RNA sequence: GGUGAAAUUCUUGGAUUUAUUGAAGACUAACUACUGCGAAAGCAUUUGCCAAGGACGUUUUCAUUAAUCAAGAACGAAAGUUAGGGGAUCGAAGAUGAUCAGAUACCGUCGUAGUCUUAACCAUAAACUAUGCCGACUAGGGAUCGGGUGGUGUUUUUUUAAUGACCCACUCGGCACCUUACGAGAAAUCAAAGUCUUUGGGUUCUGGGGGGAGUAUGGUCGCAAGGCUGAAACUUAAAGGAAUU
RNA sequence: GAUUGACCCUU
């Protein structure tokens, strides 16, 4: 039986989507089907901020942050709990928390 | 485009094809422009340039061989040089 | 060995697979507003003093 | 890892830091701060010629450290050594490159990224590639969530940016291009020449790189000019 | 129209030498016996004299080309990369 | 006997009123009536004879001199070329890639024509015939046909003899062997079918 | 048996049958 | 005042390189890794080994003379994880606690625009 | 460098790490979306050229030229095949270390064919929306793409004509979405899978319990691998479709 | 994300 009306992906009017390699296992998955997430984090782990501020030469330093996009295959995303199995009624919740 | 302007000059204005007719018209001073194919011999191209400098005629170097020049002019043979005597309805003479 | 004295300011909660250790946050007597996340093998409660052989490490999450 | 080397001496001590000596790197005149740091080299024996052995190197220095300004902390400048003059060797422009954090900050979704590149040559025979990055922006009072461009606005923007960059670099020497690049005025020229096509925020000119260089130029002018 | 289904010019070898060898020979023999456009006079009059020699009957011009074609892909790529390097050197 | 066409190029004599004709190895694209420019300041065009120091990296050169002034030794067979891997201006030496994949460091003064040798693809055609092989070698040298040494008598070859046609001992022969012994696979590092490519 | 492997096995049987019949004829 | 070098942190998985070079990068000082500090092959990327190596390089570069560094953090990048390993944060923290002055922290992990091919097969690393 | 601890491995003739570079081949990241185009397959760096196409606008022209379609054809992912190029990466085969009772598997490092192109084949896919095409009609909407009747609604220029773009009524044509049932269905679910025992708008294809079997045989296309057409004997009471506890 | 392979009888 059809589990999802989207077929577990996001592809209506395409036919084919260029694949992406998973960040954990390097499994090839269609780009639209991935569990892509955005990781935007401080470079100093938010714990050594005091030490970096006191050891900085330059005052009022910007303290940049790192930006990347993690593309998860379905298996790796479920395993690492980026997403999880939901009840059937609330599988339809497109809204993130 | 150059091909569209050349087709318009073919349909409306006056044109001659070929080295001998082009040189004769350059001698008579009736040539208003000359288009020279890209693969024409350098000696013939330089002689045509000398004639056009003597008669104050504009020289346009087509971006193609004699086959492409003939196709642009609308013929099914090779054209090395084409002299435009008058444009009529095109702007090929007025521009460039 | 350089020994540093720190006092627990909040017992964050028990952690570890068997729960035998407790994550706490400790404040240093010198350099006010300097706190470090440490772990406890035995019991630990509010207002408790502390000896650390080294203090340049943190433990953020355990699973 | 300490003792896993199955072999350590296949073929079968002086201190390199003691054997090395310090130099000083001096920026061209186009930047405010002259001293940009120090570098090492082995002492000049008869078979190494430390002078030219070290004259062929480059240093990446932040534009904020070059100009003493906060608003240049997201730029870097490549400086390539050209002369040595008594432990105070002189450098010249190689290429500006943006910062990873800043580029990844201004690349975001629900908007269009526009990239252009031009390989125009200067008046003094420097061949350089300039990369301009612009971003379509959400207007005021707009309710639509994305505000993309329309792939013909993008082409027109790339056309005008290429024309602007060619016009600027043609006629301007490398020093003049650097001197008008620090004030990022070409960004505003692009903003003004584009604003009638799309709003297009964040017109920072991205990296510019030196593809090729002219001759040695070692005679009479860089004393005053760098 | 067609007197042979597939052998083509290799119908002179009959049944000898093996079908695969005859097929390779067929490809290269069509190539070497074709008439090529002259880049100088614009007429399809360039023929192979010997391996590497390609003469145009009209303009009386000899060209150095491939063994069985007037121009090989190796030569085309080499001339493109030589153009690229030359332009990079000049500017 | 040569698979590549030759070019007869005429130069002027700089010191005497005379025409000097040279016999070049034709590169692909060279034609009659073409101008060839040979020298240090010659331009990076197919058919020119620049030095390796003048040519840049990645240049396709042919008839490359092994030593400056030997008038061409390397990459002369049809379809062959040399890659300019790099330069080393101090103690001027150009590193090049040879048609066999070998790295060679040679002088920056060694000359070489630009392009690939004409007549390429020649060995892509089957000869199909002992007659074609006969005519190929009739004007190269008397090296054809080849009788197998295993089909001779023991007097005629190390492989001759036996009640079956077999080599008998290993066919890999030492480099230190002698004339009359060096028949087979001389100083072979390995044998058999190899799973791989040249990889330069 | 997975249907892909059953199909591959049937292909192998088919080509073996073809070879045997070719040998006989 | 301050004399500047470049810290050049490379926090891969199963190792962390912390090696300070000159401002040009052509003259290195104290190329030290967590592998040289930990015995077990599995802790070559441990934060403890990273901190140890950072202390070693800071001490040696103080013996050399450089007092401040510009931090260039780099993960394996290319087709690899592109995220920094456990060692880089501990390495820069250890430099700061060792007292080397710090300026211009930047991550320089090689990010491919259309990489060649990630390793692992289309079905991935089936573990 | 690698792994859950590890070990074929490279390495004080300097390995990995850091120069400034250079070459090659591949790819076209972030922008990138319940977004676009194409008949599907598929298609994501710039400029130019070459022809093509949908939608919209039209108080243009023709005038039924149309819908679906046996035969007959065009294209048709990947893998594969024949040659020539190319050959970085990854990598059926294979080499090889490990866990293992065994491991010619998963995991590790190499690694031919292949992966990339040029001519020629192949003609298959869970080629899927598992939903043929054309036409009509049936609760309502937050939105979006290409147009876009209109609203003396904002900016640089002149805040006091004017060639932007956005904001709101809103037609039209698309990719899709959001809550009972008007209805349908075995249900899952479906604005079509509705307007079907109140059964007929036109038309093509296909199926008739499970296996044997996509087999045998005969054709036919293909270099081959194989593709298309395609059974019977015999065996069998279930095999299947929705997850109700 | 290790090694947990197997288990002859009716509605």
């Amino acid at each position: 039986p059809k589990k999802r009306a989207s077929n577990g992906r996001n592809k209506k009017g395409r036919g084919h989507v260029k694949p992406v390699r998973c960040v954990n296992c390097s499994k090839s998955i269609p780009k639209d089907k991935a569990i892509k997430r955005m990781a935007i984090r401080n470079i100093v782990e938010a714990a050594a901020v005091r030490d970096l501020s006191e050891a900085s030469v330059y005052p009022e330093y910007a303290l940049p942050k790192t930006y990347n996009k993690l593309h998860y295959c379905v298996s790796c995303a479920i395993h690492a709990r980026i997403v999880r199995v939901r009840s059937r009624e609330d599988r339809k919740n497109r809204a993130p928390p | 485009s150059i091909n569209q302007k050349l087709a318009l000059v073919i349909k409306s204005g006056k044109y001659t094809l070929g080295y001998k007719s082009t040189v004769k018209s350059l001698r008579q001073g009736k040539s208003k422009l000359i288009i020279i194919a890209a693969n024409t011999p350098v000696l013939r191209k330089s002689e045509l340039e000398y004639y056009a400098m003597l008669s104050k005629t504009k020289v346009y170097y087509f971006q193609g061989g004699n086959n492409e020049l003939g196709t642009a002019v609308g013929k099914l043979f090779r054209v090395g040089v084409v002299s435009i005597l008058e444009a009529g309805d095109s702007d090929i003479l007025t521009t460039l | 060995t350089p020994v540093t004295l720190a006092k627990v300011i909040k017992v964050l909660g028990r952690t570890g697979s068997r729960g035998g250790v407790t994550q706490v946050r400790v404040e240093f007597l010198e350099d006010t507003s300097r706190t470090i996340v440490r772990n406890v093998k035995g019991p630990v409660r509010e207002n408790d003093i502390l000896v650390l052989m080294e203090s340049e490490r943190e433990a953020r999450r355990l699973r | 890892a300490v003792g896993k080397n199955k072999r350590l001496s296949k073929g079968k001590v002086v201190d390199p830091f003691t054997r090395k000596e310090w130099f000083d790197i001096k920026a061209p005149s186009t930047f405010e701060n002259r001293n940009v740091g120090k570098t090492l080299v082995n002492k000049s024996t008869g078979l190494k010629s430390a002078s030219d052995a070290l004259k062929g190197r480059v240093v990446e220095v932040c534009l904020a450290d070059l100009q003493g300004s906060e608003d240049h902390s997201f730029r870097k400048i490549k400086l390539r050594v050209d002369e040595v003059q008594g432990k105070n060797l002189l450098t010249n422009f190689h290429g500006m490159d943006f910062t990873t954090d800043k580029l990844r900050s201004m690349v975001r979704k629900w908007q269009t990224l526009i990239e252009a590149n031009v390989t125009v040559k200067t008046s003094d025979d420097y061949v350089l590639r300039i990369f301009a990055i612009a971003f379509t922006r959400k207007q005021a009072n707009q309710v639509k969530r994305h505000s993309y461009a329309q792939s013909s606005h993008i082409r027109a923007i790339r056309k005008v940016i290429s024309e602007i960059l060619t016009k600027e670099v043609q006629g301007s020497t490398l020093a003049q291009l650097t001197s008008k690049l620090i004030p990022e005025v070409i960004n505003k020229e692009i903003e003004n020449a584009t604003k009638d096509i799309f709003p297009l925020q964040n017109i920072h000119v991205r990296k510019v790189k030196l593809l090729k260089q002219p001759k040695f130029d070692v005679g009479a002018l860089m004393a005053l000019h760098g | 129209a067609k007197r042979t289904k597939k052998v083509g010019i290799t119908g002179k070898y009959g049944v000898r030498y093996g079908s695969s060898l005859r097929r390779q020979v067929k490809k290269l023999e069509i190539q070497q016996h074709a008439r090529y456009d002259c880049s100088f006079c614009g007429k399809k009059t360039v023929k192979r004299g010997a391996a590497g020699i390609w003469t145009c009957s009209c303009c009386k011009k000899t060209v150095a080309g491939g063994a069985y074609t007037v121009s090989t892909a190796a030569a085309a790529t080499v001339r493109s990369t030589i153009r690229r390097l030359r332009e990079m050197v000049e500017a | 006997g040569r698979g590549a066409p030759l070019a007869k190029v005429v130069f002027r004599d700089p010191y005497k009123y005379r025409l000097r004709e040279e016999i070049f190895i034709a590169n692909e694209g060279v034609h009659t009536g073409q101008f060839i420019y040979a020298g240090k300041k010659a331009s990076l065009n197919v058919g020119n004879v620049l030095p390796l120091g003048s040519v840049p990296e990645g240049t396709i050169v042919s008839n490359v001199e092994e030593k400056p002034g030997d008038r061409g030794a390397l990459a002369r067979a049809s379809g062959n070329y040399v890659i300019i891997i790099g330069h080393n201006p101090d103690e001027n030496k150009t590193r090049v890639r040879l048609p066999s994949g070998a790295k060679k460091v040679i002088s920056s003064d060694a000359r070489g024509v630009i392009g690939v040798i004409a007549g390429g693809g020649r060995v892509d055609k089957p000869l199909l015939k002992a007659g074609r092989a006969f005519h190929k070698y009739r004007l190269k040298r008397n090296s054809w046909p080849k009788t197998r040494g295993v089909a001779m008598n023991p007097v005629d070859h190390p492989h001759g003899g036996g009640n079956h046609q077999h080599i008998g001992k290993a066919s890999t022969i030492s480099r230190g062997a002698v004339s009359g012994q060096k028949a087979g696979l001389i100083a072979a590092r390995r044998t058999g079918l190899l799973r791989g490519s040249q990889k330069t | 048996m997975r249907a892909k492997w059953r199909k591959k096995r049937t292909r192998r049987l088919k080509r073996k049958r073809r070879k045997v019949r070719a040998r006989s004829k | 005042s301050q004399v500047f070098g470049v810290a050049r942190i490379y926090a891969s998985f199963n190792d962390t390189f912390v090696h300070v070079t000159d401002l040009s990068g052509k003259e290195t000082i104290a190329r030290v890794t967590g592998g040289m500090k930990v015995k077990a092959d599995r802790d070559e990327s441990s934060p403890y080994a990273a901190m140890l190596a950072a202390q070693d390089v800071a001490a040696k570069c103080k013996e050399v003379g450089i007092t401040a560094v510009h931090v260039k953090i780099r993960a394996t990048g290319g087709t690899r994880t592109k995220t920094p390993g456990p060692g880089g944060q501990a390495a820069l923290r250890a430099l700061a606690r060792s007292g080397l002055r710090i300026g211009r922290i930047e991550d320089v992990t090689p990010v491919p625009s259309d990489s060649t091919r990630k390793k692992g097969g289309r079905r991935g690393r089936r573990l």
